């Protein structure tokens, strides 16, 4: 949801 | 506050003011251009490269000293990009966004080759000659002691940029995000870790940490694995033309000093422009092109640099423009409120042009952005 995009951010950074 | 013409006169003046008499000969053949040039220039004393250049293209006998020099500078500025030397690579597809290769040490002389390329670029500026190597504005920023910014990340890595923005505008203590002040790096099979600050392995990123983490990470995204190669380039340049002489320029102006100004084809531009939410028949778009028609060529190039990240055009003109994800024509999108400035996404060659209320409003906000923002 909004921890879908934190996981994505976390992988990128 | 100072104009580009003024800055150009003040730099040229300072070069003219530090010249030396006599000449230096540099002999090359078309087939051993790089190697001949490397040896001759590197076994010369750096200041002697401020003397008059006599470049001999051995075999060719069409001559003109300023014309063979012109051709030499062009050809060699391309030949340093040869993948056999392992010095450079591209952050994106289709040779988009040149950067130094972190693996360049596979070439055992890479630091010496980079110091040579440094000399060569300073020779170009000092003698008012042009190169087509395609350095990016962040690379030029480093030559001017300018630190790369959050905006610059979007040129090289839009996904990285968006992840940093998300962190910047969300609550970290509200989403479970676990990050630390440390980064993984793998160069030539060797994996290394870099601490962003002392003890960053154990320092977790919080709302009270955020801003420091973002600016340390931003710098690291542009410097990782190329620190030594970049230092060798800057030294090679500084040997020949003091980096202090570039104090007044910005990165876009420095790119023009090295690339040269060419007249922009207005028809090629308009034919090859695509539109999002706007069309060619939109109020603001027809205003846009009036503002560009009223610009002189210098300001048009500045518009090109603001939106695409460079003044350089590919073979075949605007139809052939390249983005981070492949071919990508110049694009204008209806994005933003009337109170915002126009902002660019250089990776998509996109201008977010807000739906302004008047021609006079669009003209002033467009001209302000292309001159003061990036
Ligand atoms: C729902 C949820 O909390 N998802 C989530 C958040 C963050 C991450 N990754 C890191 O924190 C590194 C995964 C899943
Ligand atoms: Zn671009």
């Amino acid at each position: 949801r909004r921890c879908i995009q934190a996981a994505r951010v976390c992988a990128v950074l | 506050d100072r104009s580009f013409r003024w800055k150009y006169h003040q730099f040229r003046f300072l070069c003219h003011s530090n010249a030396l008499p006599s000449h230096v000969k540099i002999s090359v053949s078309r087939q051993t251009l790089f190697e001949d040039s490397f040896q001759q220039i590197m076994n010369m004393k750096p200041y002697d490269l401020r003397r008059r250049l006599y470049i001999i293209m051995r075999g060719e006998e069409g001559l003109d000293y300023g014309g063979i020099a012109r051709e030499w500078f062009f050809l060699l500025s391309h030949e340093v990009l040869n993948p056999m030397y392992c010095l450079f690579e591209y952050a994106g597809k289709n040779n988009y966004c040149l950067q130094i290769n972190p693996a360049s040490s596979i070439n055992p002389d890479h630091l010496t080759y980079f110091r040579f390329i440094g000399r060569f670029i300073a020779m170009a500026l000092y003698h008012g000659k042009f190169i087509d190597t395609g350095f990016t504005l962040p690379f030029y920023k480093r030559m001017l002691n300018k630190r790369p910014t959050l905006k610059d990340l979007e040129s090289i890595d839009p996904e990285f940029y968006n992840s940093i923005v998300w962190i910047k505008e969300n609550n970290l203590e509200e989403c479970g995000l676990e990050l630390y002040f440390i980064q993984d790096m793998e160069i030539l099979g060797k994996v290394t870790t870099h601490e962003l600050k002392e003890g960053g392995e154990s320092i977790r990123v919080t709302e009270e940490n955020k801003e420091e983490y973002i600016m340390l990470l931003t710098d690291w995204r542009f410097t990782r694995g190329v620190e030594e190669q970049t230092k060798a380039f800057l030294d090679g340049f500084n040997e020949v033309a003091p980096l202090e002489w570039l104090r007044y320029f910005d990165e876009k102006e420095l790119e023009l000093m090295l690339c040269g100004m060419q007249e922009i084809d207005m028809s090629d531009w308009q034919k090859s422009t695509i539109y999002r939410h706007y069309t060619k028949n939109s109020k603001q778009i027809q205003w846009f092109w009036q503002v560009v028609k009223e610009m002189d060529n210098e300001k048009r190039i500045r518009l090109l640099q603001f939106v695409t990240g460079t003044c350089r055009l590919p073979v075949g003109g605007f139809a052939e423009l390249i983005g981070s994800n492949g071919p990508q024509k110049f694009c204008i999108d209806k994005v933003g409120k009337e109170t915002w400035l126009p902002r660019s996404h250089t990776c998509f060659n996109r201008l977010d042009l807000p739906p302004y209320k008047s021609y006079e409003q669009l003209r002033e906000k467009l001209l302000y952005a292309i001159e003061e923002t990036e």
